[PDB]
């Protein structure tokens, strides 16, 4: 048993622990058995659910796209049909994990991925299809799919997952970042030139996930909703941070709206209500 | 009294300057088992390792702050400037020695803060990036009651400049300037990245902020101002990649 | 075959499950772990670091000013500020320790609050900084407040006092939302004697109050932060 | 009380590695050093 | 703090009336309202209103609406009459 | 093998065990060998299933909500529409569960939850969805989504569970409770306060589930009924309590209606009758 | 005979008094293994381990019985009192000495129980509360033949103001007054909480429930009443958290 | 692949099956067990207190 | 005759504990100790 607090009587000490210098930058532990007469009371509590790695750690939707099972005949753009839909990685457009993610300023964890496929189908249809989803995660920087029925879809390489809609697929992408670990902040440039993006930097890439519908179309339209969930593990985090106070209004960037709404709560009274 | 000499520089402080040393870690020479790049790094003598004195600013009573980006504010300094430009690669931990003195009637508070990978948010909003010349402005930094300029970064001290609370900056590596106690800080910087070396150009390893916390309130008559001095010191810089010297703008 | 029976819940997709699964990128090599200072294991490690508390919210926008606590010259059994002690809300629901917080839903241990003195070093005060556990009202006047813990503060070359408010409860763990059965109590500064200007000096002076955890702090039971909010997904 | 056995040779495959033992807080709460005792190499 | 909605209703013997509690807590654990008459809780979105409708009122009651919120007054009384 | 009873012949006793005293609020173990002449058995019994674990610890539904999936365009209160549903934990809402745990005045278990969801298609449908239900629960005073398609179902925190309808989810939840063990009975307030509600506490505060149909709408409307079953385990109960003899009339109250009928039965007959 | 001697303060009894301890569980303080809260306990000296005696009831032919609720019967009583309301935070066992003496031509049986967080039923059904002022009545307790009241609990002994059926309420730690037998009972009580220590004040531990089961059937020609007194003494009480004195309704 | 049989009684959920299933809060730890008196291990030992039975039962 | 293994790293996972061996009515049926051995403390 961790002591929390240890049994302290009354003290005549002339090595004040109460007075300090804030000015030194450090916060010197004083505890309560400094400043009151404190009984002896064990801590019964080992923080497991406050380390990094159960932190950050469940599975978060962070990204949800709806593609279609339909008749492709006679359609140029593909994409834009929603016949397929992919989507480089990032764990920024979901705020709660963003902001948790952005408390450290570097982070190194593998990923666990898990694809949820949900079918409806709105207008008139006879029976609910038997549809079945091809999740491929593409390298970073690799060729997405530029139709539905391409031949990047039977890539020899890239990893592929089949799975029935309504079910769910599961599959971890170990630690793929280029340095030792992820920047959640990028105080630099990709290069020294005057026009060049700050911030957004390559270094973050995760790769990207390409979804379509593998079936050939039924007599009606299907609509299938994904939704990707993320869980971080082997988490490793690194220089604490200042919690994000304002909204976010970009992936990648710090930048927060124009005109926001002050976050400090004002109190109803003076400086002396409680 | 404290006496630091490095190289052919001393900074004397009748002060007992306790020095902060960012998450208790002294800056190092790049290890071998953390090495990737394999050329044989240089390691310049007495000619870098010693103190650099920016220009100094004037703390008034309604000045919002200050903000240093390294190693771009020493970019011009002597022999590390010239090592910097002609490198490929460099890392470098600092020193950094921040003076304002004053009298026992002069009251205010400066908050000496180091920022690891501090990037700057745009005034404009959307995904508009800072350009290079603002957040490489040099031994000058940025001035935090400036006004806004067409890519430049955000100037509001209540949020750091990135969408964070001010109040919450003491997390990183700090020191008061609390006019009653101090006239100095010393903030001894590692080098922080998530690779073991970098180039000095184009990214900004740290940020150092002055930020008036309590405001100056300088004896009835008195000029209402007091000048802050940043001292700079580069620790354990080593140097990789030698070649025509790099053309930046500005 | 090896005779086998599904168990109610096959099938299902909770998300906090955490087992093993295959890899898509098989044989692939991360790059080494190189040593970076700051390295945070648990989340109780970084609430122990003091931060500035908007004590003095009155403004309608948010300024360094709330961060500043004013004090007055020639002011006797006065009142500096008084708080109540919900971490999660009011003066704290954004400093680091609240927003740590409200990821949580229950907290037990004491806090470490802390006043630093900015005024001319020429000046004198001794402030009585208060602490009432939950169960009475908030101290209305100073012989109130010293019934209860409490800190006699003389301002002088240290210029920054650290008051613990000590866990003060019946129930192991309180909760982090506000609480009428799990209120801990109030936090007040008055006046001991008062503040004296030297001459040619006048105007506010301020204090500067911190918070933090001590190292008996827990936090139990994850939840979603109220801070930050999104109706609409982001993109680059 | 507790049984693991791993049914993937990556080691990205494995469950969640659970609590680092050794957490210590002063690196972020006591940064502070005197410099005139020479700590710096 | 708590609030009751209306603070006061007069309604016809054996009639329902919908009362509204609320808090200023954005987030109470406990909100309703304390009653003898038999009551309805209305599908409602959120945390801090709920909606009632108190069904066959009889005599005049006194209706509480309740909260755990310690800001201001954590229970607030409406006033119920009856005519006939 | 335990005995029951001991062989036991003519006893002119001077102790006489058969004459005590109830005043003292002792039961003074009285066997049959101490009255009558015995003979020896043995107890062939341990008595596994009158043990708390078991006598408390079998799975009861809880709950039950209907919740529908159908076009949600053009609708304000989705709650009302019935399109998501929330529930405060509670094992007082069934009775006879109710009765059993308010036999002990504290009591410590944890849950295990078992939600069963069962599709109904009333109206004219040309088939039965494939339908997929989140089964979110929220800690104790975390906010609850407020529309069907809300940002809080999303959350990064909230443990969740997607299982197909017509299936079953299980998930054990720890004993969450803030004090050593539940309150089954409170004979206080949350603070002295004239106006305050008594009994009814947020110490015995279990949770809450939030239940949605996760798939976007058909063609036609299916009403999804999801029962909530709880099983405790890890069972620890104090403090023999008076069982329960009149109904219930809310949960957290121990009130009882006006003008119940009596419990205890008349005789048909005089007090002599058997 | 038997005497206990608390501080300075002496019950005498030429009964062989046995008491029941409830649960086999002598009062005991806070141990250090189940302590939560930090402040060092105060622990009253005999200044507050004293018997107090409450004012005495009448019991009559047709008396119901009466209720008092601990601590708050004592909340009044000398030095405790006072320390119940300075302090934030309290624990305490108590000895209940019940006291009714009558001839050897009197008949008649009280039921002397203690229940542990005896939550009382409001008499308006739904889901009403019984108000602070009718759970914490003081030295008088709750007479249980008396009427309803607005938010006052329901009064029917049978169903023990809870629900519950009065013969099965010797499952709690009870002793009989049987007026042929004894005319004293002693019943000690530990705390009991689901908490190590809690407000006195908001919350009542303990219930003592003084029942006539068999009535009280005076000789012919005799005053048909008899008066019942209640005598406690604190056991092994702990307060915490010292403060301004709480304010509570009456 | 382990080569396995489902077995008839497969995604039944039988009510008095008591078998583990994952938690849903992971790593979460419960407040520590206090001394309560009365701890009731089996409902035998408190069938064996006496209560009052309502014999007169003709009201 | 029988076996188990954890699957899961909690405690609240686990199946049922089974029976409370050492279970004894006294606590209830025999609460009665004369006060005159001062068994208080």
């Amino acid at each position: 048993q961790t002591v929390a607090s240890i049994s302290s009587g009354p003290k005549h000490t002339q090595k004040v622990p109460i007075l300090t210098a804030n000015e030194t930058g450090a916060t010197m532990p004083v505890l309560p058995s400094d400043s009151i007469e404190t009984r002896t009371t064990y801590m019964h509590f080992n923080g497991s659910e406050t380390d990094v790695e159960c932190f950050l750690g469940r599975a978060a939707c962070v990204h949800v796209t709806e593609i279609q099972n339909k008749d492709a005949t006679g359609i140029d753009n593909h994409r834009e049909a929603k016949l397929f839909n992919d989507w480089k990685i990032n764990l920024s457009s979901l705020v709660q994990l963003r902001k948790k993610l952005e408390l450290f300023t570097y982070v190194r964890f593998d990923s666990e991925y898990t694809i949820l496929a949900t079918a409806s189908q709105p207008d008139s249809a006879n029976y609910s299809s038997n549809l079945v989803v091809q999740a491929m995660y593409v390298p970073p920087g690799a060729p997405n799919p530029k139709e539905w029925d391409d031949y990047t879809w039977q890539s020899a390489s890239n990893p592929s997952v089949f799975f029935k809609v309504g079910d769910t697929s599961r599959f971890s992408v170990p630690y793929v970042g280029l340095a030792s670990a992820y920047n959640c902040f990028y105080d630099g440039y990709s290069h020294d030139d005057a026009e060049t993006q700050y911030g957004i930097t390559v270094l973050n890439h995760m790769g990207s996930m390409a979804f379509r519908i593998v079936n050939e179309h039924d007599e009606h339209k299907t609509l299938v909703k994904i939704r990707v969930y993320h869980r971080a593990k082997h988490v490793e985090a690194w220089i604490p941070r200042a919690p994000r106070a304002l909204p976010y209004t970009s992936i990648g960037r710090t930048n927060y709206p124009k005109n926001t709404e002050p976050v400090i709560k004002k109190r109803k009274g003076d400086i002396k209500s409680y | 009294v404290q006496q630091i000499t490095l190289g052919n520089s001393t900074i004397t402080t009748q002060e007992a300057a306790n020095a902060v040393v960012c998450y208790a870690e002294w800056p190092e020479y790049l290890p071998d088992v953390d090495a990737s790049d394999v050329n044989k790094t240089s390691k310049p003598d007495t000619s870098v390792c010693r103190f650099y004195t920016l220009d100094s600013k004037t703390w008034t009573t309604g000045s919002k702050g200050w903000c240093w980006k390294l190693p771009d504010a020493l970019k011009d300094m002597g022999v590390f400037g010239q090592n910097m430009f002609f490198h490929s690669l460099g890392r470098s931990g600092y020193t950094v020695h921040v003076q304002c003195n004053a009298t026992k009637f002069h009251s205010g508070c400066l908050l000496v803060v180091v920022i690891p990978e501090h990037q700057l948010a745009s005034h404009e909003g959307g995904n508009v990036s800072v350009k290079y010349t603002f957040t490489h402005p040099g031994e000058r930094g940025i001035d935090l009651s400036s006004a806004n300029e067409v890519g430049g970064p955000v100037k509001d001290v209540i949020y750091n400049m990135n969408g964070t609370l001010l109040g919450n900056l003491l997390i990183f590596p700090h020191q008061f300037i609390n006019l009653r106690t101090n006239n100095t800080a010393t903030i001894v910087i590692p080098y922080i990245n998530s690779v073991p070396i970098d180039s000095m150009t184009r990214h900004n390893n740290v940020s150092l902020m002055v930020i008036p916390i309590a405001p100056l309130t300088v004896p009835t008559g008195a000029t209402p101002s007091l000048p802050i001095t940043v001292t700079i010191a580069p620790m354990c810089t080593e140097f990789s990649g030698i070649r025509s010297k790099s053309i930046v703008p500005q | 075959g090896l005779p086998t029976t599904t168990l109610p819940g096959s099938g299902q997709f909770l998300t906090t499950d955490d087992r093993q699964s295959p890899s898509a990128l098989p044989n692939y090599e991360p790059t080494p772990r190189i040593h970076i200072p700051g390295k945070v294991h648990n989340l109780l490690e970084i609430i122990q670091v003091d931060t500035l508390i908007p004590m003095n919210n009155t403004h309608t926008k948010d300024e360094v000013n709330s961060y500043l606590i004013p004090l007055n010259a020639n002011r006797q059994n006065e009142q500096v500020f008084g708080t109540n002690l919900f971490i999660g809300d009011g003066v704290f629901k954004t400093t680091l320790l609240g927003e740590i917080v409200q990821y949580y839903t229950h907290w037990s241990g004491s806090l470490r609050f802390s006043l630093m003195y900015t005024g001319p070093a020429l000046s004198s005060a001794k402030l009585i900084l208060a602490y009432t556990p939950p169960g009475a009202r908030g101290p209305q006047d100073r012989r109130e407040a010293m019934l209860g813990t409490h800190v006699v503060w003389d301002i002088g070359l240290q210029s920054t006092i650290v008051m613990t408010i000590p866990w003060t409860s019946g129930v192991q763990f309180r909760y982090t939302d506000p609480d009428t059965y799990t209120s801990a109590g109030f936090l007040s500064c008055w006046y001991q004697t008062s503040l004296i200007l030297p001459p040619e000096t006048t105007g506010q002076v301020y204090l500067l109050s911190f918070i933090s955890a001590c190292p008996d702090f827990k936090l139990r039971l994850m939840k979603d932060t109220q801070t930050i909010s999104q109706t609409v997904a982001l993109t680059e | 009380t507790f049984t693991v056995i791993n049914y993937y040779k990556d080691a990205a495959s494995t469950s969640s590695a659970g609590q680092s033992l050794s957490m210590d807080p002063s690196k972020f709460t006591e940064p502070v050093k005197d410099l005139m005792l020479k700590g710096a190499p | 703090q708590t609030s009751v909605s209306p603070s006061k209703v007069i309604l016809p013997r054996g009639g329902s009336v919908l009362v509204t509690c609320s808090t200023s807590c954005d987030q109470p654990k406990l909100l309703g309202i304390e009653t003898p008459l038999p009551k309805k809780e209305l599908l409602l979105p959120g945390n801090n209103r709920k909606v009632y409708e108190l069904s066959n009122v009889q005599e005049d009651s006194q209706p509480m609406c309740y909260s755990n919120c310690p800001d201001g007054q954590s229970t607030a009384k409406t006033f119920l009459t009856v005519y006939w």
